[PDB]
């Protein structure tokens, strides 16, 4: 006698996306907005 | 055959270029960049206010 | 420079040995760059006029 073996089950697998936030918010600085800018944008390109 | 495979598997863990090697790499580069983030996120706040 | 520049006491980013043989220096620039950031953070921060 034989009989033949199932198939082994497969499944997808769910993916959390969900995200929280906080406010923030700080004194006026010594420079002005665009140098600002300037600096942060420069920082910013160097993290990503 | 069987010989050649293992002999081969540790020519190839000797490459220079190595597990290690990243393992090492990141290690570091995860630091700084952890730091890095904390670092222009302040000033980016600055920015905003 | 920045220190002179701002007498702020003492503090330091600015590290030897970064340079390494086994990872044949590789990561040092990247972490020159994060003290940079940080030198650049304290300035932004306490150039008050």
């Amino acid at each position: 006698s034989i009989s033949p073996r199932g198939l082994m089950k497969q499944r997808y697998q769910r993916v959390v996306t969900a995200r929280n936030a906080s406010k923030m918010n700080f004194k006026v600085p010594n420079y002005r907005f665009e140098p600002m800018l300037n600096r942060s944008k420069s920082g910013v390109e160097t993290l990503i | 055959q069987q010989q050649q495979a293992m002999a081969l598997l540790d020519y190839f863990s000797e490459r220079f270029t190595n597990e290690s090697l990243y393992t090492w790499l990141i290690s570091q580069l995860s630091s700084l960049y952890l730091q890095a983030y904390d670092a222009v996120l302040s000033l980016c706040l600055s920015a905003e206010a | 420079s920045l220190l002179y520049e701002l007498n702020l006491g003492e503090q330091s980013f600015v590290g030897g040995g970064g340079w390494n043989d086994l990872y044949q220096g590789l990561m040092a620039g990247e972490t020159l760059k994060l003290a940079l950031m940080r030198m650049e953070r304290v300035y932004v921060e306490q150039n008050s006029r």
